[PDB]
């Protein structure tokens, strides 16, 4: 995925899907069949992980005819907007490891002269990559137990098994004599509401559109909520970008035990851009606004208490 | 359309196969078509179609033992059992090295049914097995279109190069192994034979290199010494990349891609081994008529045949269910047999032509070399002879150069060979990128 | 991933028997290795009228023999055979290859150190068995003996074989002799080295939650630490991102953990509510905690059946204004909606919590205070001193996290 | 720009066209059976 | 093509024992030489007669009657007509080079298509290893150099004087040599016979029950001798197999065939020359063995002038063995052949300076004069061997300065 | 790039449709 989307071939991502499929537990699951990855827009300008889309074929069954290309388009939206929350989760673990890592191989066995204020430097980046992944952490749980698992069971489960109490399922006709059934015995009571063709569409169209046009995602500082949220994810991508400097910085420091002053003057400007302007000029002005914003909202105030 | 003319000539394979005049001894319920208006005549066309398939399926697979003629196909053309190939390639070794025209032809057709067709008769009312059946059949004979020749048409040299195999067909097996399945396995044949004529001269020049009296000769001096090392270990780099490219050819293309295919045809075979033959086919009276002539030019329905798509077909339930899908599958095969091989682009074709070559004109220049340090130590050109220092020095001088060209010419093909591998593999083959991965872990 | 158990002395083996004996039961697998056909699931719901095929993760931990046999990943370190004569009669399906046979701390590490090689070859070979490693998870006893030493070299041996390029947890028991702060501060100068994230267990609050055996609640705590990761959900489904959670510098590594205990009495608690207020209690918490405590990270699990989002979020609201949280640390309260197994009959709800508080201060003080009381050829007085050092410099630390 | 996809586009028509190479050849060999009878 | 067995001494024959009823099971061939109810080619080391029995192409050479007594009673199957019966011992060999000439000329006028000899004999065998010193040299003398000779040849656990005589002509006839020191395989035990007589039986499956590749003993060897020097090959078995926590697929088998703890023979540090590795089971999972060849190529030390490629053979279980799980063979050509010699060498000097044994063999002045001629020969070409595979090694050996 | 393959396809299409025209010219007339 770091290169280019023009340089992923098909065979890479045929590589990729399978060796995914064989680590994780997908591999016993009964449809890994089904599954299929693809790139959508093969752009120069787009990277890998920008284009890449996992994609569910169910056009092997009927059921293909009646879900339009609409919903697709809005499944693959969504799984967009998730696909890169969930890219920063997985960046900030790698973060950790390797920052962690580093610790144990170069700044505890380093000179103690210069070893407290670079242990004190590795303590504030650590943290500030805490905090990120305290936020992140928050984001996806209140999107995927609050939106997601909510609408399933409130617009799918609740439609399809449970009762459509109606006004006129009210009425209890037996007040007339009735004695005959028809068509016969011979036709199932079948557990689910009896739904027609336009009714299943209609169901899984409102289904989507609930999530996709939720409170927090939809459209509506005179900014949305989605924009002020993806501020927030450029501030980290940033972050990551600069402690990468910071890595190779500190180990080329590691390396050497007159250019220890200058990598020190390097490491002290390094500590100072990432504190100072991504976290506390950017991150935290970024973070209160987004908090005063959220607690207009009677449904976000809860997630803005938290969050 | 097709439906209609696949189900009638079905029939009369199963007819004209087994000896039939009609179907009266299997005394099965049929229903026909009781009017061209009739509301049911695509069903009823299914159904027919559905019951040749069935019967052609068990002809095929429990009475003409296809099954069986798959895994003498494999034998036969792949070598999925190369003890008799090596036997036939070890006694007409000398043969197959010369000039098409240089050699007898009709010499090779003997000494290959000594090894293949031998037979012992069995009593009359013994059942012959189907092998038994198809080893008289095949025959084997020398073609003026080389393999790099017949393969560039489908985008002397030594008699190895032209040398194929053909094996007519009883009816109706030849039906499903269609003339098309059959060339493509010649060409695999022809490939393969190949690969191990050169593995067979790989073998016996080792056999050479390392304990005839010349090339074992300890008396010779430092430089002939250092000499007869290199040489021994550029051979030896030679044997172990041509043994790699042919365990990549036939464990990673042939074996593997097989083992889908015999899986598939015995979950059929056992399908069909519980199922009766024959199917009965019932109907209402059909009182429809006025609600179901629709005359008059169409109904407005016909938009919806077009608007739908049958190109979605997997899983390979229960087995192969139709004729047509057992023949795809094979062609399928036969496909991927001819493309993961290095056949089908013109890059990795003239690499591969391009380093068989190379490797082949080593082998003969070693076999020529072993005349050459006859002359070089004394100890044994004495004993030769019986049957200066100047022209030893021009004669070593010269094995110089000629040696170190071939090496850095078998450095030029290799380097060449792993970059076409790599771009096509990362391109539109994915086993030849783990071969270029392989390949690259080697050198 | 994967992840690796190693289990050193008497203690660790204890433990790790049930902690097996736990998983194998919650993923349907025998004693004998064999497999048991997957429940259907319950919340797939069917139309109605009125083998192999999995939806969890149970390779993570055991191997997958080709002939559908399951294997553990343990590793058993120890010098009394009777301990580990008992764990594979228990459990058969440990593989007898994995088993190392043979009260000085010094001479365990010695022993250690000359028999290094064996030890380490068995670990690369555990190790070729797993494709993408994780993390190493080891069960070990901070103070007993051969644990000590043995568990504290596996330590180093690990930790610089594979360059810490893998995180590496440590399930560490601490006790409830002479010789006995010695090994305490000896293994704890190691832990603060190597070790990437560290559950305190302290025996004494294990046996005041007992009363109200102490092995099996260490098992239940470890075997719940990972319900994520073998049944994986929307969120973590990874061990490193569980722990990342939770360690916002490499000192403050030290994490303890609350058990809620009232699992099976019929007087179990009522909803999802009310356990998350019962969670936070002190009485429960493996470790002795006061009321000057305060807490750097938050971390709840939650183990049932469709568990109701409006009690989770009301919980999660009230408990966040109870919790006093550093000054530093924005006020986060997370919450692990796990998923039962389904081949356990049992329908009550687990929870657990884990916890990275300020209570470590008075702890390794206690540690501290019995060290030098006790102290008062000399390479090992050298260990000793850059231990005590090595201990103040997160007692310090520790102190100093209450200040922005 | 065309969706990239896990199966090889451009081995699938090239198969095509080889399967359709070996048709044509065959044809051409029966037909010329054919002809010089 | 058809291979000759020749059995020489004790422990050769013993260990042929177990080797030719491990070849009967396999192929199923009752010990009467009855078949029992082809795919397989027997035919490459039994001899089949238009009575339909099928006896062993090997040929039974001892002092005593005792062992071959033993053997003939335990394998009725076997020919009589092919049983006959350190330095005296070689001489005593001299005197029968007719008989055993033309013993052997039997056999090969037997066969249709020679392919190879092999040999089982001990070093360490006292009279029994001059015997088969002497049948090298009058093997390699009559058929030439276009039939090659393997020799599953035991090590030992006076005696240096006899390793240093055989090991010799060992080095100067044979064409590829296998090593196995008793001291491994009582370490794998940790009877001995049974592994040596397995891993023989193994290493020619792919010609007896033939695959797609490796149909030939030629194939299979040139695979692993570079050059005519470096001919002793070293082997490893994996002895996990057959227990309820056996390799849970084959390529644990691929990673874990390569422990030092389960080679023949004692080992430090080693450059591997050669590689080839069987699997043998009724089904193979090729993806497994493709990560398992990578992974083996990644983590090998090959010397810097060898290709660096890692074979594996595909073998087929026999069907008269009923469905045992995977088992595995691994041989290979490794630079550990110099500590074993150098031990050798160290032994046969520090008894050659002590004169402790020398009168059983100095008879007079001409004899000490031969004897000391004959010492000096085989400690230059062992020391030849040992240079020549220490030069391996190094990154110069191709380098002409 | 693929509509260069794809051209050449139905150019063979074409082709094969021909042959098959020719045979069944071909034995038209000699009946």
């Amino acid at each position: 995925f770091n290169e280019s989307s023009v340089n992923i071939s098909s065979t890479y991502l045929r590589k990729v899907l399978q060796d995914a499929i064989q680590i994780s537990s997908v591999k016993n699951f009964e449809y890994v069949d089904r599954l299929d990855s693809r790139v959508l827009n093969p752009q120069h300008g787009n990277l890998g992980w920008e284009s890449f889309t996992i994609e569910y074929k169910i056009d092997d069954l009927p059921m293909s005819y009646l879900f339009e290309g609409h919903q697709h388009l809005q499944y693959l939206k969504m799984f967009h907007f998730l696909w890169k929350l969930r890219q920063l989760n997985n960046l900030l673990n790698w973060h950790f490891e390797m920052f962690n890592e580093l610790n144990h191989n170069v700044v505890t066995k380093l000179s103690s002269r210069n070893r407290r204020p670079l242990a004190k430097s590795l303590s504030i980046i650590t943290s500030i990559r805490f905090h990120f992944t305290q936020f992140l952490n928050e984001l996806i749980a209140y999107l995927s137990y609050d939106v997601i698992e909510e609408n399933f069971q409130q617009h799918i489960v609740r439609k399809l098994f449970y009762n459509k109490n109606d006004q006129d399922l009210l009425l209890n006709k037996s007040f007339m004599n009735l004695s005959e059934i028809d068509p016969n015995n011979d036709l199932p009571k079948f557990n689910v509401n009896l739904l027609t063709i336009d009714e299943l569409v209609e169901l899984h169209g409102t289904y989507i559109d609930s999530i996709i046009n939720s409170s927090l995602l939809n459209e509506k500082t005179n900014i949305s909520y989605i924009d002020q949220i993806f501020n927030i994810l450029q501030t980290i991508f940033n972050f990551i970008n600069t402690s990468q400097e910071f890595y190779s910085l500190v180990c080329t420091f590691g390396l050497l035990v007159q250019d220890q002053e200058d990598l020190e003057f390097q490491l002290h400007k390094i500590k100072r851009k990432i504190y100072k302007d991504i976290y506390q000029h950017d991150y935290k002005r970024q973070l209160n606004d987004l908090k005063n914003d959220l607690n207009r909202d009677y449904n976000l105030k809860d997630l803005s208490k938290l969050l | 359309q097709s439906k209609i003319l696949n189900t009638g000539k079905y029939l009369n394979i199963f007819k004209r196969c087994t000896g039939l005049h009609n179907f009266e001894s299997l005394k099965e319920k049929l229903t026909t078509i009781t009017s061209l208006a009739a509301p049911d005549l695509e069903l009823k066309i299914d159904e027919f179609y559905h019951r040749a398939n069935k019967m052609l399926m068990k002809l095929l697979f429990d009475g003409y033992n296809f099954p069986s003629v798959v895994n003498i196909f494999q034998r036969l053309f792949l070598f999925a059992d190369s003890f008799q190939i090596d036997n036939f390639i070890d006694s007409t070794f000398s043969e197959l090295k010369r000039g098409k025209l240089k050699i007898s032809v009709s010499r090779l057709q003997k000494q290959y049914d000594d090894i293949f067709k031998e037979k012992i008769e069995n009593k009359v009312g013994v059942r012959p097995s189907v092998y038994d059946v198809l080893k008289k059949n095949q025959k084997l004979s020398v073609t003026s279109e080389s393999l790099y020749k017949v393969v560039e048409e489908l985008m002397d040299e030594p008699t190895i190069t032209s040398v194929d195999l053909t094996i007519p067909l009883p009816f109706p097996l030849n039906l499903v192994l269609n003339q098309q399945l059959s060339y493509q396995y010649e060409i695999m044949f022809k490939l393969l034979i190949n690969i191990k004529f050169i593995s067979k001269y790989n073998s016996s020049n080792w056999q050479e290199m390392n304990y005839s009296k010349i090339w074992t000769n300890s008396h010779f001096n430092s430089s002939v010494k250092k000499w007869i090392l290199r040489c021994r270990v550029l051979h030896s780099r030679i044997c172990s990349f041509i043994h790699e490219l042919e365990n990549y050819i036939v464990h990673d293309v042939i074996e593997h891609n097989f083992e889908e295919i015999k899986n598939l045809i015995h979950t059929t075979a056992t399908n069909l081994a519980t199922s009766e033959l024959g199917s009965d086919i019932n109907d209402e009276g059909d009182n429809i008529f006025n609600g179901s002539l629709i005359r008059g030019t169409f109904n407005n329905n016909s938009i919806f045949d077009s608007k739908v798509h049958k190109h979605r077909t997997t899983t390979y339930v229960e087995g192969i269910s139709t004729v047509e899908q057992l023949i795809q599958k094979f062609l399928d095969y036969s496909s991927t047999l001819l493309n993961d091989s290095l056949l089908t682009r013109e890059e990795s074709l003239r690499q591969l032509r391009k380093m068989l070559d190379f490797i082949f004109h080593f082998n003969n220049y070693i076999v020529q070399v072993k005349k050459v340090l006859v002359l070089l130590n004394h100890e044994l050109f004495n004993e030769y002879s019986k049957e200066d220092q100047e022209s030893i020095d021009k004669r070593f001088a010269n094995l110089s150069d000629t040696f170190l060209m071939q090496y850095e010419k078998f450095g030029e093909n290799l380097v060449t060979f792993l970059a076409t591998i790599k771009q096509v593999g990362e391109r539109e083959n994915q086993g030849l990128l783990e071969l270029s991965n392989r390949l690259e872990l080697c050198f | 991933g994967e992840t690796i158990t190693l289990q050193v002395g008497q203690c660790g083996n204890q433990v790790g028997l049930q902690y097996w004996q736990q998983l194998a039961t919650e993923h349907g697998i025998q004693s004998d290795g064999s497999s048991t056909p997957y429940p259907k699931d319950i919340n797939d719901l069917q139309l109605q009228e009125l083998g192999k095929y999995r939806n969890d993760h149970p390779e993570l931990f055991f191997t997958l023999s080709d002939s559908n046999t399951y294997t553990p990943r343990s590793i058993l370190i120890d010098m009394e055979p009777s301990v580990i004569a008992k764990s594979t009669s228990a459990l058969p399906m440990f593989n007898p290859r994995n088993v190392h046979l043979s009260n000085n701390w010094i001479n365990g590490y010695k022993y250690g150190t000359e028999e290094e090689e064996t030890l380490l070859n068995l670990i690369d070979r555990e190790v070729d068995k797993c494709d993408n490693l994780s993390n190493f998870q080891l069960f070990h006893s901070v103070a007993g003996g051969t644990g000590s030493g043995v568990g504290s070299k596996m330590l180093e041996v690990i930790s610089d074989r594979y360059g810490h390029k893998k995180l590496l947890n440590t399930f560490s028991i601490f006790p409830s002799v002479v010789v006995q702060p010695y090994n305490t501060i000896l293994t704890l100068k190691r832990l603060i080295d190597y070790s990437d994230a560290t559950f305190v267990f302290h025996n004494d609050s294990l046996n005041r939650i007992e009363n109200i055996g102490a092995n099996k609640l260490i098992a239940l705590v470890s075997a719940s630490v990972s319900n994520p990761l073998r049944f994986p959900g929307y969120m973590y489904s990874s061990m490193e991102s569980i722990v990342s959670n939770l360690i916002p510098t490499p000192d403050l590594k030290f994490l303890t953990s609350s058990i809620a205990p009232f699992s099976t009495q019929k007087h179990n608690y009522l909803n999802e509510y009310d356990m998350l207020l019962e969670l936070s209690n002190d009485r429960y918490k493996t470790n002795r905690v006061s009321g000057d405590t305060s807490y750097i990270s938050m971390l709840n699990y939650l183990i049932g059946d469709n568990l109701d989002q409006r009690e989770i979020r009301k919980g999660i609201l009230k408990s966040q204004q109870r919790i006093s949280f550093v000054p530093w640390v924005a006020r986060s309260v997370l919450v692990v909606h796990g998923k039962k197994s389904p081949y356990l009959k049992n329908t009550n709800l687990e929870g657990i919590q884990v916890t990275n508080n300020t209570s470590m201060i008075d702890v390794f003080t206690k540690i501290l205070k019995q060290f030098d009381l006790l102290i008062k050829e000399n390479e090992v007085m050298e260990m000793f001193n850059e231990s005590r050092e090595s201990v103040k410099s997160i007692i310090d630390e520790y102190k100093a996290c209450k200040e922005i | 720009n065309i969706a990239t996809t896990t199966k090889s586009r451009e081995e699938e028509l090239n198969k095509r066209i080889v399967n359709y190479k070996i048709q044509l050849k065959l044809m051409k060999n029966f037909l010329q059976e054919l002809i010089d009878r």
